């Protein structure tokens, strides 16, 4: 039994700019088994709108998963990914980092 | 397109 | 330059919680154009890409049938697997199947494969040859021995070889719009300092497809090693990378970015200036 830590990437589709519809990525990959939880956040509360890829793998059989919702990015606004997962022992709250 | 002939193990 | 059609297939039993989720997606070389999930609605295979809809019904109903059928062969094999390694019924367990076949810049037959895995482990698959099977274990050798039996890989070989070559150039030129094309990546460099000492300098590559690409890092003319992220979907058809370094502060002129992608004519170097 094969156990992967998810790998966790949260970023905008395009760069960022206060005030223009952008969309907000969390992209989850390098994971094993299949089972895992994916909410996107708005100032620590999950997003309704969110929709996701289909499950697919990569090379070494870990999954992978784009979980993405249309928004508007602001100046005072928080971002983050929250994602579960059998390997964590508590959920992986991941912030989304505009800078970078 | 998909394949065919994809037996059990 | 090579494309290739790649079906992957991820199979999951539910404990107690009945039928096992069935998953399956194709691609033609990094950009999905089918699905089927056990759990939506349609219960049919169903188009992702816009080149792909064009399609008759003789061939959604075809793909939804053989799709099913894969399913059905998964459902199957979980129950025989748990089976041939003893395991309890109080745990779910993962299938995964991969199948495909790449062509060259000639949109004629290179590679073919056909791989099989139970709970994220290599568990059978045909060689390169696609002639003979190579098991990974003591159970698998079962299954070895009745595909062969069985001729299998010969029925595998006829459509990775043949079938699936002609179906990926048709997809090649139905969708030629969009699988055809080569956006090279838009690049930047950023910088960051850590310390009163120290600057991290990252790389930036974005907008481009396929994803296919190489970020690296170099300090007076020669490779260097700097922090590489994965190859991630921008989520309209294009990807994005980036590749960090930490120098000395005071330093960042030594170092250059080095970007390498079949949409640059040559390859591109990036400075911090």
């Amino acid at each position: 039994m094969i156990q992967r830590t998810p790998k966790i990437q949260v970023y905008s589709r395009h760069p960022a700019e206060n005030g223009k519809s952008n969309f907000l990525n969390c992209y989850v990959s390098g994971f094993h088994p299949s089972d895992i939880e994916v909410d996107l956040l708005k100032n620590g509360e999950r997003i309704e709108k969110v929709e996701h890829s289909d499950l697919s793998f990569s090379k070494d059989w870990s999954f992978y998963l784009l979980y993405y919702t249309e928004f508007t990015p602001t100046e005072k606004d928080e971002y983050a990914c929250r994602v579960n997962h059998v390997t964590l022992s508590q959920p992986k709250i991941v912030k989304w980092d505009r800078d970078m | 397109a998909l394949g065919i002939g994809i037996l059990t193990v | 330059g090579s494309h290739s059609m790649r079906y992957f297939f991820t199979s999951v039993s539910r404990p107690g919680r009945g039928e096992p989720r069935f998953i399956a997606v194709g691609y033609v070389d990094d950009t999905q154009f089918v699905r089927f999930d056990s759990d939506a609605a349609s219960q049919r295979m169903e188009p992702r890409a816009p080149w792909i809809e064009q399609e008759g019904p003789e061939y959604w109903d075809g793909e939804t049938r053989k799709v099913k059928a894969h399913s059905q062969t998964h459902r199957v094999d979980l129950g025989t697997l748990r089976g041939y390694y003893n395991q309890s019924e109080a745990g779910s367990h993962t299938v995964q199947r991969m199948y495909g076949c790449d062509v060259g810049s000639d949109w004629r037959f290179l590679r073919g494969y056909h791989q099989y895995a139970y709970d994220g482990k290599d568990y059978i698959a045909l060689k390169e040859d696609l002639r003979s099977w190579t098991a990974a274990d003591m159970a698998a050798q079962t299954t070895k021995h009745k595909w062969e039996a069985a001729h299998v890989a010969e029925q595998l070989r006829a459509y990775l070889e043949g079938t699936c070559v002609e179906w990926l150039r048709r997809y090649l030129e139905n969708g030629k719009e969009t699988l055809q094309r080569t956006d090279a990546p838009k690049t930047h460099m950023t910088h960051h300092a850590v310390s009163d000492h120290e600057a991290t300098l990252r790389c930036w590559a974005l907008s481009f497809y396929p994803a296919e690409i190489t970020l690296t890092w170099q300090r007076d003319g020669e490779d260097q090693t700097t922090e590489l992220v994965e190859t991630r979907p921008a989520g309209d058809g294009t990807f994005q990378k980036w590749a960090a370094v930490v120098v000395p502060s005071g330093q960042e002129q030594r170092y250059t970015c080095h970007v390498q992608h079949e949409g640059l004519p040559k390859p591109l170097t990036l400075r911090w200036e």
